[PDB]
């Protein structure tokens, strides 16, 4: 008996896809003044591979959606590069010796923090997607190993605790018959997306994610607002009769 | 030499004075905004709709000419759900200057939303010679609001 808040209407049948993603370590090792040197170049290092790749994201949101989601990662590819964060992330490890890792997050973080004080939902989702460069930016310098949603080769559904607007560009329209995420209800053009998609999704379900594993067949109702984990044909035979009826009506 | 044509009626304004970064830094494209003072967005150019939000409150056009436009009614407008717009137009459809695309409650939007500031952008910038922004107040599908080369 599991219900979401069911965003899109419809019905549809495939294999669950999971994104699973490993918790990021932070090193609050200090470091010497012979690493500060090293620490900013591994920053640069780090920094200047995001740079390329954040870049190919953006060319694959213009051509899959078009100029409106192509501006949005100019704006936070140009936010990334503003000379002030290269100031404030260069002078806090050279000034407090600490680590790009542990250096670069307050930066990022400090900013969304004075966001997250504002006491409007419109702009605390901004400061998710501030927040959501900054947590990538992590992974880029540690150089940890990136799914990457456009590696999809059967078509699937969509399961996730939440997808930030980044994935939505870089995602397969083709290949995810449905979404379904936990997230928190409107959140920001993602549920937005299977309204003006029109294509069946949850984004409440609350828990679906910790009860699947990848490859898991699944059956979303997106009617009766249920979904089926391994049903037996004489179930489906049962559900594929009600979906007719749909169809006359 | 291009005409754009008001899609609204209103006053013009910058786009720098628009209360969103995207927008006022011109991240999504360069043009001019106006405060509204009508009842409906009409296409600024002859061209063919291209795409329509999901709640009726933006639009994309290209104009025969080849510029790409790309207007969107006030800020933060998506997070109302489509209250207070009618979208009378298709994606798709071929439209001549001053075809109605979308009807809206101004009072309503004025009351609810964060501003009804409306940018009018071009979208195709590096297609472009030159963007002379024009001045003053405008009359739907009638005054010119920018020309181009
Ligand atoms: O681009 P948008 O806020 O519908």
């Amino acid at each position: 008996m599991i219900s979401g808040i069911l965003a899109s209407p419809g019905i549809a049948f495939g294999k669950a896809l999971l994104l699973k993603e490993d918790e990021i370590v932070i090193d609050r090792k200090k470091i010497s003044a012979d690493q500060v040197d090293q620490e900013v170049e591994r920053f640069l290092s780090g920094r200047a591979k995001a740079s390329a790749q954040l870049e190919t994201i953006k060319t694959k949101a213009g051509e899959t959606f078009g100029e409106e989601k192509e501006a949005i990662f100019e704006g936070h590819i140009m936010l990334l590069e503003d000379e002030e964060l290269e100031q404030e992330i260069i002078a806090l490890i050279k000034d407090k010796h600490m680590t790009a890792d542990a250096a670069a997050h307050e930066v990022i973080e400090g900013q969304a923090s004075a966001l997250e004080e504002l006491d409007d939902e419109y702009l605390k989702e901004r400061a998710a997607d501030v927040r959501d460069i900054g947590k990538r930016l992590l992974r880029n310098i540690l150089g940890l190993k990136i799914i990457d949603l456009s590696a999809i080769q059967d078509e699937v559904i969509l399961v996730a605790a939440d997808l930030t607007p980044s994935e939505t560009a870089q995602l397969n329209l083709k290949k995810v018959l449905g979404f379904i995420t936990d997230a928190g209800g409107r959140t920001s053009h993602t549920s937005i997306m299977a309204r003006s998609l029109e294509l069946p999704a949850i984004v409440g379900t609350g828990s679906v994610t910790s009860q699947v594993k990848n490859d898991d067949y699944l059956i979303l109702d997106a009617v009766n607002n249920q979904v089926y984990v391994n049903p037996t044909n004489e179930v489906i035979d049962k559900m594929r009769a009600v979906q007719e009826q749909v169809a006359s009506e | 030499t291009i005409e754009i044509i008001a899609p609204l009626s209103g006053e013009i304004v910058n786009i720098e004075d628009v209360p969103d970064v995207v927008f006022a830094e011109k991240i999504v494209g360069d043009g001019i905004a106006i405060k509204p003072t009508g009842n409906k967005m009409v296409a600024p150019v002859d061209g063919t709709i291209g795409k329509i939000f999901e709640t009726n409150h933006a639009f994309s056009i290209e104009s025969d000419s080849g510029v790409e436009l790309f207007v969107h009614f006030g800020i933060d407008t998506v997070e109302l759900k489509g209250e207070g717009f009618k979208r009378i137009a298709e994606e798709g459809q071929r439209v001549k200057v001053g075809d109605t695309v979308i009807e809206f409650d101004l009072p309503l939007l004025e009351e609810k939303a964060k501003s009804t500031l409306t940018p009018v952008v071009i979208s195709n910038m590096d297609e472009i010679k030159e963007l002379i922004k024009l001045s003053g107040s405008v009359t739907v599908g009638e005054t010119p609001v920018i020309r181009i080369k």
